[PDB]
């Protein structure tokens, strides 16, 4: 037998505020 | 033991509620819902408008935006080139002064 | 590119930590001492020149 | 759940399993005598201005926005500064029945007031521990 | 009003200012540290100071 | 004895260097600090105001970053902005129809 | 044996029980932790928005 | 950006008020200098013509 | 009230996902009255004061970093 585990998810932030503020400020 | 695919979130705790199987049932369903909304939070609905506030329709709000000003920004300079080479060329500010008193805008 | 503004302590966090301003007054010792120090500096030169 | 708050302080997990068959959520929720499910409060969608336009799924599985982040935010707060803070939250084990008559017969837009004015108080409070901690940083 | 403003024995703070001023013009530690150049592309302050 | 007080000189000017750069780095970390302590002080002596602020400079920010300007929407669709705006309106409105604009 | 099957809606034995109970940090660890490219939340404890 | 961060460390983190330790006020570079010196202060003509 | 976040309609920087607590937040700060916010916070700050009971006190607390400075 073996056990099936579901690890829980950890997220890095990828936008900072909804958004990416470093490519919206170069088109800026 | 075969995988089942586990119906109805809450079919756990609906048989002895415990702490443990409740905090589970917590856990799943905040990370269901998590990883939807951020599907949805940076590209957004199938249906793509530039009017949408998601990531990907601002930035390309914004590239529409630039490329709009680019080519305003060339017929200004065919302006200016125009006007000084002794062709009378019209401008995006106008024509200024007429001839009358104060004279004539509209030269080098 | 390092600017002259960087070492000026404003006036606000010199009240919110008193020793701030002692150390502004070591930085103006430490003046005091260079410019001593500089001017020994040229009095030895002339000296030699003297003799 | 007021034996568990006694010994234990802050460490919600620690008093639902003393509690046995219940969520930390869910004891901090009683521990401030609120509802959970968060349809019984503003199921509508005039007193709660853009609660209105709040997204939902509808017929099936409920999401409470507002009780969780309530729940999170006075989470981290000591219960027994909580007690001394607001008169809505338990404060003994005999004052259970007679809090729970005094918040009797209040408008369904007061609960929702009175849990937010406690959940941005204790905000408030973190926020300034962390300013402590900034101001001995800085020496 | 204003000459008790500024100076506010306290008196000539104006002058001293203004002459320790006018001295601190002249770069004299920068010139004589290290010549010719420096002087010359300083003369006109050093002049009118 | 001239060149021999120059080589010491010489010799304890790195470490000064040195030194100096490192004053630099702690001075730049204890004004982001601060920067920090004067948030957080804001936030916990008056909070709903603090949070409303909070939430209107952010807005703005990424509004100039976006390089855009111009009215709020929802201030401008409301009647009591143009009652209350009589006598700019009034002009504006006779400066442009004399010019032939409207 | 042990699988990390990662998928919420299929049933399983076991679950890694999250950061609940904490100890001690102090200040500076979460002030080094705080920053972008090192800040990790865990959306199964933290409330819906 | 700093902004961002700031208040994701004070509304993203799940640690209580209580379990944030106090850091130190003195690196131990400034406590052995300091040591040091308090030794070396401890140890611690009229114009002849 | 107010409209509250919709009021900037055009620039939203709010994430569900990323940043939960603080769209609730801008959602409820609408309906709290913020003086009842202000003594709500004064009473727990001084209720903390009171039970750690039981100059720069707070910053300098154990005996060695007063000597220290």
């Amino acid at each position: 037998s073996i056990v099936r585990n579901y690890k829980p998810l950890i997220n890095r932030l990828k936008h900072y505020n909804g958004y990416d503020i470093n490519y919206i400020s170069k088109i800026g | 033991p075969p995988e089942t695919k586990l119906p109805y979130p809450t079919y756990w705790s609906d048989k002895k509620a415990d702490t443990d199987t409740l905090l589970y049932e917590q856990i799943i369903q905040r990370d269901k819902i998590n990883k939807y909304s951020l599907i949805r939070e940076t590209n957004g609905y199938d249906p793509f408008s530039i009017y949408g506030f998601s990531n990907k329709e601002y930035i390309s709000r914004l590239w529409h935006t630039l490329k709009y000003y680019q080519d305003l920004k060339n017929t200004r300079m065919k302006s200016i080139t125009s006007t000084s080479q002794k062709i009378p060329s019209a401008s995006i500010w106008g024509n200024g002064y007429s001839g009358y008193g104060n004279g004539i805008t509209n030269t080098t | 590119h390092s600017h002259p503004s960087d070492m000026v302590i404003p006036d606000h966090l010199a009240e919110l930590i008193p020793e701030l301003y002692s150390f502004q007054q070591l930085v103006d010792s430490e003046k005091r001492l260079d410019h001593f120090i500089h001017l020994r500096n040229l009095h030895m030169k002339r000296m030699v020149a003297q003799w | 759940l007021l034996k568990g708050i006694q010994e234990f302080g802050a460490d919600w997990y620690k008093v639902a399993k003393n509690v046995g068959n219940k969520s930390p959520e869910q004891c901090i929720l009683r521990f401030l005598q609120l509802p959970i499910e968060d349809k019984f409060l503003y199921g509508d969608g005039n007193g709660l201005g853009p609660l209105k336009y709040a997204p939902h799924l509808p017929f099936s599985k409920s999401e409470n926005p507002v009780l969780s982040t309530i729940a999170f935010l006075v989470g981290l707060v000591n219960p027994k500064t909580v007690q001394s803070m607001t008169q809505r939250a338990i404060q003994s084990a005999e004052s259970i029945k007679s809090q729970k008559e005094e918040i009797s017969d209040q408008k369904p837009i007061e609960h929702i007031k009175e849990g937010s004015e406690i959940a941005i108080s204790s905000l408030g409070y973190r926020s300034h521990i962390f300013a402590t901690n900034e101001e001995r940083q800085m020496n | 009003r204003l000459l008790n403003l500024y100076n506010d024995n306290n008196r000539h703070n104006l002058l001293n200012d203004v002459v320790s001023f006018l001295f601190s013009a002249i770069p004299l530690q920068q010139v004589l540290s290290q010549p010719s150049l420096l002087i010359d592309q300083f003369s006109p302050v050093i002049s009118q100071s | 004895e001239l060149n021999e007080n120059a080589r010491e000189l010489e010799q304890i000017k790195p470490k000064i260097a040195l030194q100096d750069k490192e004053i630099t780095s702690v001075l730049s970390n204890l004004h982001e600090s601060n920067k920090r302590y004067r948030f957080f002080k804001k936030i916990s002596e008056d909070p709903v105001k603090a949070l409303n602020e909070c939430i209107a400079s952010t807005s703005n920010a990424l509004k100039v970053l976006s390089g855009d300007e111009g009215y709020n929407e929802d201030m401008v669709r409301r009647a009591n902005f143009y009652k209350e705006n009589e006598a700019m309106l009034r002009e504006n409105i006779e400066v442009i129809l004399s010019n032939g604009r409207m | 044996k042990v699988v990390d099957i990662d998928d919420p809606d299929m049933m399983v034995d076991s679950f890694t029980m999250p950061n609940i109970s904490h100890s001690n940090i102090d200040y500076q660890t979460l002030l080094a932790n705080s920053d972008h490219a090192k800040f990790t939340i865990e959306p199964g404890v933290l409330p819906v928005g | 950006i700093s902004s961002n961060d700031a208040f994701n460390m004070l509304s993203l983190t799940t640690v209580p008020c209580d379990r944030i330790e106090k850091s130190r006020l003195f690196s131990e570079k400034t406590i052995r200098y300091l040591m040091q010196k308090q030794h070396e202060m401890k140890t611690q003509k009229p114009l002849t013509p």
